[PDB]
């Protein structure tokens, strides 16, 4: 049970308290995700038009 | 600003749409002549959705008249709210549909179409974000059912990411003006399988059924109906007229409500429905009973039968919110056996203050329920007892129609059953 | 002196930064107009109160954040409320309509197309930091922007602001308070893409505070209002360290320093107490050993789980009123003879500890009743990963079907990124396992 | 309407409750994996208590205790005797128990040669018994060279006899523990006695020191010639005390049993205790006793998911819908169960 670091200011106080001791994607490939998306938006809005084409 | 472009085409279509923006008309304080006289900003909090505001304070509902013959549209214009309509928005034929697919959806609606789109697309260009479209008619007719279900197909070649909804009233030989409603519902049903991201089955057998039975009306007629279809109308869109912590439109209700694309059609209710003992106040508890009683659902399908996919419920009025989730907590619990266990919480409440006209509270119920496959099966039922004899099939291919077409119809509606069969395992 | 940006996102962020900046202005003494009387630097200063709010030349205090949402409905609530003064335009940026409940909706279709604006918008915050530390998210997982577009602006963030800490405000999703189906879909879509970018995030899950609304203060249905001024006081406790003078979480990167030995399990749980109702009579004030003794139970936590069959790897101890270092200690040796507190044996057995001595200050008229002396407890536990398990069971019932996943894959995402995101929770859960269970 | 599920198809035990839950009308069975129940019976192992007391407006109950495997496991029973000091290493009614790991793997080896070795050194009788298959032996050698997780502790050289027979025993008793943590035992105990003589001299023939009923049905040759089944129940086994040792069971045997429970169960109460949880938790526990010749009880084990006697079990399952479900469920005695009060 031992206190270390204990810091006091005006506005209160820390202190630490030991009970026993142990024992990315970079922005290009963002875009690429992002655009892949929307490539597959576009692809998939194409067959609905063209089966209303049909 | 999240608005609606109304569309109501056909005989069946505009009667039902009439008295649609006949009653929310009165819930949002909407006169004959489009002046508002309410009482409450809630009402006009969300007003844009369904009506345009014009010069002087006017709300014009935001709405399309459609149909090949003038006789029904005439009786709008001259009915009780008639002249809150735009002028423009009546668009009509002359020649009729008798009651005819082909005509409405290939020949005299094809002649027609045009017209129709160009006011969408005046009603759509000054919609600051359109949420989506609502469509009501009928399946078993010419007008609302062919041509109907042709605006669908071209409102969506031009508005592909909108939300397409309908009231769609199904026919039953109980309640037939001819003989050649299988033929027409099971066209339409294909299309709206298609084309709609949500269907409200409205079979007349069981708004007969409610005005018989549970309403007590010895012989009732296309009117009565109608009142139950407004009720409900009225009830399916308080989520998006009115206020509240829910923050419904359209697309977001489509995503909880819809697990499955092509599997997008609901049996709605109402309760309570109370024969002239009227005065008497219906308690939370009993407003739950019957919300869920098949008498009071439109499908004319036994819920018994089938498995819930998801469910939508709206309560209107003052009431006990923590009493209301404790009654539906209690039909789920006491009946769990009748959701389907692979979806949790597919069970939903939302709650509003204003309550419908002469109702201290109300409470309106929307399935989307496999046991609506059992309306798909009369309709293919008595699509093939016809069929198989080539019966009454002239009408059609004198309109430019093959057999095979409707072949291709029959199996897509066996093909959709099967569905709905593979899911209430 | 180091600033810290706050980015709230979707409704649930939204309304949540409210019920926070609403607090922070009551504590440090602002008023709706912006104006600080106690603040003696005009228009300029490195005072602790400076790493949340900046200063103009007309003595404005203007808070560091940034409203982020798809849908302008409850954005435009803060631009004619009470507060509508202390922000300008540029950091309330709104869309045109929502992601319907949709994480690909959030993330990929309307994501990409205000993804840059935000950025260019946090930018402009960014040039004004002297030393900035990094960014403080509070998001919805059930929300389709709260999912789907967080999950984008953390990818981004860490590429912009590589250097910079990421905590996060999280909202678990619960049913009693919810009328989406798919929020499992988005909860364990947005943690996949996410848990790389973010350093240490408090999960809040609203079934913990609905009950605690319900049982504390005798709310019998709670408003999102009840809600977040809750949550307010817990995440205000959270972030005072960093806005008043102190020696214990002095600034962003000692919250994973103290709380995050592992960085994958940077989920800490949080406990509160006490909540007392203000509607009540006249409530007898607890002690320091009775609080300290409540972030024990499983009634205050903010997220329902057992701590008794976990392990904790790290322990803070937030106090905030009449405490001193002697009655901690005292406490702290009374709770460890009869509860289970089983620590992992390659981490110290202790509690760091922090007090500030003005007490938790109340919003007027709000549900919760003035204390002397409260605290909050954050510990590193594997009991919260029942949160996962409960979680990514219910993905697992709705995916056997594929139910729903049409609605994703129609906006752009393929189907394989779910069985991708799933199979990193079922990693996620595994590691929760190894360092717990025997 | 009551709701519950069944996780566990091979438990004979509340494959009668749920029998019996079923003949009242108030109670519907679900899918074992429909989560809106309000009782489970869940599986052995892994049972996911995490996922339980999250359903709104739905009190639900598990009849398993999370923790409870602290004391129904060989070596975790061990280790929760020597280290909490509720019980102390010096516990009275305990045998000297020591943890062994294979060497193919804290162990406890060098522990148990040092009292080993200080018993081979005083005359005293040196005969040990390992377990987790069961050897027993008096060197330390052929103990660990078997093991080569698992258990020695020692074994009674000195067992209470019975007559006519000269025959080996234990005891198991019955205790329920409801969400409240009211600590139940049943009335009715059983003897599951051995068939054949009690032999000191060779461990090697395990069928006159081992008293399972599996083991008596299948390796001995007396099966059912004193008592049917090699069972005795609570009256005879009563009346024999009196005829022969001139005392009761209540007095000589049934005092100790009763406090043995009770140490046990309140040690860890803090740990398992469902006072506060999110749900609520009622377990079934099944203790074996030792007897000596001085009328001394040990604790062998406690079971975790036990088996009831033949006859017993239509009164105790009807018992546990009694205090246990119904006392959470009520639907629209002379209880037979003896309350062992104590300080939670
Ligand atoms: N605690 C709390 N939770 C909220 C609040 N607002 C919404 N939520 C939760 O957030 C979840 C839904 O996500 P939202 O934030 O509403 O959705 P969104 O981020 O705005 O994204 P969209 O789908 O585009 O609307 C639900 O589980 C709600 O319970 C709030 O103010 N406080
Ligand atoms: N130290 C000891 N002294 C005397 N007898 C012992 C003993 N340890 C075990 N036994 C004998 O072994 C039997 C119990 O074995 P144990 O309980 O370890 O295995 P087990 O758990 O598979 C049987 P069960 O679970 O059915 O009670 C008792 O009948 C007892 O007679
Ligand atoms: N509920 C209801 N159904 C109607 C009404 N009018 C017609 N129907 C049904 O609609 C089907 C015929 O469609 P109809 O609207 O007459 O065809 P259309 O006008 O050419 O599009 C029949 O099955 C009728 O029963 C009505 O006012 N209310
Ligand atoms: C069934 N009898 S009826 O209700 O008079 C009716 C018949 C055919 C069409 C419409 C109606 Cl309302
Ligand atoms: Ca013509
Ligand atoms: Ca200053
Ligand atoms: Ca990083
Ligand atoms: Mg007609
Ligand atoms: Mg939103
Ligand atoms: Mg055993």
């Amino acid at each position: 049970m031992e206190v270390i670091e204990l810091n006091k200011c005006t506005s209160g106080q820390s202190f630490e308290v030991i009970l026993k001791p142990p024992s990315d994607p970079s922005l290009e490939e963002i875009q690429k995700k992002l655009e892949a998306a929307e490539e597959r938006r576009k692809y998939q809005e194409a067959e609905l038009l063209k089966h209303l084409a049909e | 600003m999240r608005e609606i472009v109304h569309i109501q085409a056909g005989q069946c279509g505009n009667q039902i749409g009439a008295k649609f923006w006949e009653v929310i008309s009165d819930e949002h304080g909407i006169d004959p002549t489009g002046s508002y006289h309410g009482d409450s900003d809630l009402q006009l909090e969300r007003i844009n959705v369904y009506y345009n505001e014009a010069t002087g304070n006017k709300y014009v509902p935001r709405a399309i008249l459609v149909d090949l013959e003038p006789g029904t549209m005439d009786s709008v214009r001259s009915g009780p709210f008639g002249q809150i309509f735009r002028p423009d928005n009546f668009v009509f034929g002359q020649s009729g549909a008798g009651n005819n697919w082909a005509k409405g959806h290939y020949t005299e609606g094809a002649e027609l179409v045009d017209s129709v789109l160009d006011v969408v697309r005046k009603e759509s260009e000054s919609c600051d974000c359109l949420q989506g479209f609502q469509l009501t008619h009928s399946l078993g007719g010419g007008t609302g059912s062919g041509m109907g279900t042709l605006l669908i197909s071209k409102i969506r070649e031009e508005y592909p990411d909108r939300i397409m909804n309908t009231f769609s009233v199904m026919p039953s030989p109980k309640v037939s003006d001819t003989v050649v409603e299988p033929y027409n519902a099971t066209l339409s049903v294909h299309q709206l399988v298609e084309n709609t991201d949500e269907t409200y089955c409205i079979d007349n057998e069981a708004l007969y059924d409610i005005c018989f039975r549970t309403l007590k009306l010895t012989t009732p007629t296309y009117g009565d109906l109608n009142h139950l279809v407004s009720a409900t109308m009225s009830g399916v869109t308080t989520c998006l007229r009115f206020p509240g912590q829910l923050n419904a439109d359209l697309r977001k209700l489509a995503v909880n409500m819809v697990p499955f694309p092509r599997l997008h059609f609901f049996m709605p209710g109402f309760a309570p429905l109370t024969s002239r003992q009227q005065y008497r106040a219906l308690t939370v508890p009993e407003l739950t009973q019957q919300m869920f009683d098949s008498k009071n659902m439109m499908a004319a399908c036994d819920p018994r039968h089938g498995r819930y996919l998801t469910v939508a419920a709206i309560f209107r009025g003052r009431m006990s919110m923590k009493e209301v989730d404790e009654q539906m907590l209690n039909v789920q619990n006491k009946n769990s056996s009748y959701f389907v266990e692979w979806i949790p919480n597919n069970v939903k409440t939302a709650v509003c203050d204003i309550p419908p006209r002469g109702l201290k509270m109300s409470a309106t119920f929307i399935g989307n329920s496999t046991a609506i496959q059992e309306l798909f099966k009369r309709i293919s039922e008595q699509f093939t007892a016809m069929f198989r004899r080539k019966a009454f099939l002239h009408w059609y291919t004198g309109e430019g129609m093959d057999e095979m077409e409707f072949t291709e119809a029959e199996s897509n509606m066996n093909d959709l059953v099967s569905e709905y069969q593979q899911y209430q395992d | 002196m180091r600033e810290c940006i706050s980015i709230h996102v979707g409704q649930a962020g939204v309304q949540i930064g409210n019920a926070c900046w609403e607090l922070y202005c009551l504590e440090h003494g602002i008023q709706p107009d912006g104006q600080m009387p106690s603040d003696k630097t005009i228009g300029g200063g490195d005072d602790s109160f400076n790493t949340f709010f900046s200063e103009t030349g007309a003595g404005k205090h203007v808070p560091r954040a940034v409203f982020v949402d798809l849908e302008p409905t409850v954005i435009d609530e803060v631009r004619t409320g009470t507060y509508r003064q202390l922000f300008h335009p540029e950091q309330l940026i709104t869309g045109k309509e929502d992601a319907a409940n949709n994480y690909a909706r959030g993330h990929y279709t309307i994501g990409k197309e205000i993804i840059d604006l935000v950025l260019d918008r946090i930018r402009k915050l960014a040039d004004q930091c002297t030393g900035l530390q990094g960014f403080l998210v509070f998001h919805s997982f059930g929300g389709g922007t709260g999912s789907g577009f967080t999950s984008l602006l953390m990818e981004r963030l860490s590429v912009d602001y590589g250097k910079k800490s990421k905590l996060e405000f999280s909202i678990y999703p619960a049913p009693q308070v919810s009328t989406a189906v798919v929020e499992p879909y988005n909860s364990i879509l947005t943690t996949h893409t996410t848990l790389e970018h973010s350093d240490c995030a408090f999960m809040v899950d609203n079934e913990a505070i609905y009950d605690i609304c319900r049982r504390n203060l005798d709310i019998e249905r709670p408003t999102y209002t009840n809600l977040n001024r809750l949550i307010s006081q817990i995440v205000s406790s959270i972030t005072a360290s960093l806005r008043f003078d102190g020696a214990l979480n002095v600034d962003l990167t000692e919250f994973q320093t103290n709380l995050v030995p592992y960085p994958r399990i940077h989920f800490p749980l949080a406990t509160y107490a006490p909540v007392i109702s203000a509607e009540k009579a006249y409530h007898e004030q607890l002690s320091v050993a009775e609080i300290t003794n409540a972030c024990f139970e499983p009634a205050n936590q903010m997220v329902k789980c057992d701590p008794r069959h976990g392990k904790y790897m790290a322990c803070c101890l937030l106090y905030r009123g009449d405490v001193v270092p002697k009655d901690v200690n005292a406490a702290i040796a009374t709770i460890k003879t009869k509860r289970s507190i089983q620590f992992v044996d390659w981490c110290p057995t202790g509690f760091k500890v922090g007090i500030n001595y003005q007490p938790p200050t109340v919003v007027p008229g709000g549900d919760l009743a003035k204390v002397q002396r409260a605290v909050c407890m954050l510990s590193n536990t594997t009991a919260i990963a029942e949160a996962w398990a409960r979680l990514d069971h219910k993905f697992d019932l709705m995916y056997a079907k594929r139910a729903f996943v049409h609605w994703y894959v129609g906006e752009g995402m393929e189907e394989g990124e779910f069985s991708e995101a799933r199979e990193d929770m079922a990693a996620l859960e595994k590691d929760y396992e190894e360092v717990g269970v025997d | 309407m009551y709701t519950f599920v069944v996780r566990d198809e091979n438990s004979s035990v509340y494959a009668e409750v749920s029998r019996l839950l079923l003949a009242t009308g108030q109670w519907k069975r679900l899918r074992k994996d429909n989560p809106r129940f309000n009782l489970m019976l869940g599986e052995r192992n892994r049972l996911p208590f995490g996922r339980l007391g999250h359903e709104p407006g739905l009190v639900q109950l598990v009849n398993y205790y999370r923790g409870a495997d602290k004391l129904c496991r060989k070596a975790s029973l061990v280790k929760l005797i020597k280290t909490s000091p509720e019980l102390s290493e010096s516990c009275t009614w305990f045998p000297e128990s020591y943890v062994i790991y294979p060497t193919n793997l804290t162990d406890e080896r060098e522990v148990f040669l040092a009292a080993y070795n200080r018993r081979r050194e005083g005359r005293e009788g040196n005969v040990w018994i390992a377990k987790s298959g069961i050897l027993i032996s008096s060197e330390a050698s052929e103990l660990l060279d078997f093991i080569d997780v698992h258990v020695i502790q020692k074994y009674l050289e000195k067992p209470l006899l019975l007559e006519p027979g000269h025959r080996k025993f234990d005891i198991r008793s019955w205790v329920l523990v409801d969400h409240l943590y009211n600590i139940y035992l049943y009335r009715e105990g059983v003897l599951r006695t051995s068939s054949e003589p009690y032999n000191s001299a060779n461990f090697q023939d395990k069928t006159c020191h081992l008293t399972n009923h599996c083991i008596q049905k299948e390796y001995s040759k007396n099966y059912g010639r004193y008592e049917e089944g090699n069972e005795m129940f609570f009256e005879e086994f009563n009346q024999y005390l009196m005829d022969a040792l001139n005392t009761t069971l209540e007095n000589s045997i049934l005092l100790q049993i009763k406090h043995i429970i009770r140490s046990c169960l309140m040690c860890i109460e803090p740990a398992i205790s469902t006072k506060h949880l999110h749900y609520q938790s009622f377990q079934l526990f099944g203790f074996d006793f030792m007897v000596d010749e001085e009328l001394k009880v040990w604790l062998i084990e406690v079971n975790g998911a036990p088996a009831c006697a033949q006859k017993l079990y239509a009164e105790l399952c009807q018992g546990i819908v009694d205090v246990a479900i119904s006392s959470v469920f009520p639907l629209a005695p002379t209880s037979i169960f003896i309350k062992l009060h104590h300080h939670h």
